[PDB]
């Protein structure tokens, strides 16, 4: 089926530049017009730009005219958006979309963050279960992911093999302007003696990959 | 010139609701190109209606679209909890231009009261060795989505160093929130107990940790 995969989003200083890509497959790229749509955090969808099937008829939202350039390479089945002179108000998820009558395929989007603040990787601390093996019932253990910027981080457990009972909570935005979150997994108390628990923390904006073993106190 | 939608529409399970989308003669009153999208948190928009009234394949007939004048309308019948989401109309507007509506947040009421689960963790040894200390109070599986959090140290309140999220829905349709209390290792070591108190619909759930 149809696939649209955006890439190139990231953190940039105001006035900076970024180029987004959208790799397409599962359809004849060259006979579809293509577009970009964006969405600021917690805000609504905003159309950005469109381009004709053969690279003509480029159009732009006024909010973006003179700063962004849409283009495509039908030989590489790729759509681009060059974004210059970026400002905080350009912070958004950017979606690639195939323009068609009767259907509407979208990518998952790529996150663009425009800020004067630098990226900060997280510090990771284990959250040990208070309940011991003998005490019965269930035990909650976790990882605290402290003081990072920007969003997001993902947290997995045992390299992705432990998924049941996993809850990664929404992050708090602290007054410092840095985020923190926690991920908890609830397991049988009797498993604490025999099973290893490692949280795998990923913060792509800082290229941070941390594995933290979480052990009874 | 974003098409105008009601910001918020609430309904009860099994009822019908209608979301209006009012534009100008240049887009809505200029084409039968009004589409409706459904957006769940953290996902791409999903096309539910195109060409005013057509459903793409796979879309339930509970969703229907109409249009008269400069105003398009999306009606959802047989309201289900999964319909809780954001909805956007959109129209072509000539010359390769598209305009999206301002969006409507649909809320589906009726789920039962759920008391919060509270889990409280003390500072880790690793963190104290880093000359820091954070107490983590995690609150989950509650409805409705409002809590109040209070921290106490040997019974006496603490307000400094407290940072608490706004509640938001989990994948199980109940709310979660977090509260963090920042302390120096010396404060943490200088008390017998610290407590996280969570109040929800008159009832207080509390947990306690000690060095």
């Amino acid at each position: 089926e149809v696939q649209l995969l955006e890439s190139g989003g990231g953190l940039v200083q105001p006035g900076g530049s970024l180029r987004l890509s959208c790799a397409a497959s599962g359809f004849t790229f060259s006979e579809y017009a293509m577009g970009w749509v964006r969405q600021a955090p917690g805000k609504g969808l905003e159309w950005v730009s469109s381009i004709g099937s053969s690279g003509g008829q480029t159009k732009y939202a006024d909010s973006v005219k003179g700063r962004f350039t849409i283009s495509r390479d039908n030989s590489k089945n790729t759509l681009y958006l060059q974004m210059n002179s970026l400002r905080a108000e350009d912070t958004a998820v950017y979606y690639c979309a195939r323009l068609a009558i009767g259907d509407s395929y979208w990518g998952q989007g790529t996150m663009v963050t425009v800020s004067s603040a630098s990226t900060k990787g997280p510090s990771v601390f284990p959250l040990a279960p208070s309940s011991k093996s003998t005490s019965g019932g269930t035990a909650a253990l976790g990882c605290l992911v402290k003081d990072y910027f920007p969003e997001p981080v993902t947290v997995s457990w045992n390299s992705g093999a432990l998924t049941s009972g996993v809850h990664t909570f929404p992050a708090v935005l602290q007054s410092s302007g840095l985020y923190s979150l926690s991920s908890v997994v609830t397991v049988p108390s009797s498993s604490l003696g025999t099973q290893t628990y490692i949280c795998n923390v990923n913060h792509k904006p800082s290229n941070t990959k941390v594995d933290k073993r979480v052990e009874p106190k | 010139s974003a098409l105008t939608q009601p910001a918020s529409v609430s309904g009860s399970p099994g009822q019908s609701i209608t979301i209006s989308c009012t534009g100008t003669g240049s887009d809505v009153g200029s084409y039968n190109l009004v589409s409706w999208y459904q957006q769940h948190p953290g996902k791409a928009p999903k096309l539910m209606i195109y060409g005013d009234s057509q459903r793409p394949s796979g879309v339930s007939n509970r969703f229907s679209g109409s249009k008269s004048g400069n105003t398009a309308s999306l009606t959802i019948s047989g309201l289900q909890a999964e319909d809780e989401a954001d909805y956007y109309c959109a129209s072509y507007a000539g010359s390769g231009i598209y305009v999206f509506g301002t969006g409507t947040k649909v809320t589906v009421l009726g789920q039962p009261k759920a008391n919060p689960t509270v889990t409280l963790f003390p500072p880790s040894s690793e963190e104290l060795q880093a000359n820091k200390a954070t107490l983590v109070c995690l609150i989950s599986d509650f409805y409705p989505g409002a809590v109040t959090v209070a921290w106490k140290a040997d019974g006496s309140p603490v307000k400094a160093g407290v940072e608490t999220t706004k509640p938001s829905k989990q994948s199980n349709n109940k709310y979660a929130a977090s509260s963090y209390l920042s302390l120096t290792p010396e404060q943490w070591k200088s008390h017998r107990s610290y407590s996280c108190q969570v109040t929800h619909e008159g009832s207080t759930v509390e947990k306690t940790v000690a060095p």
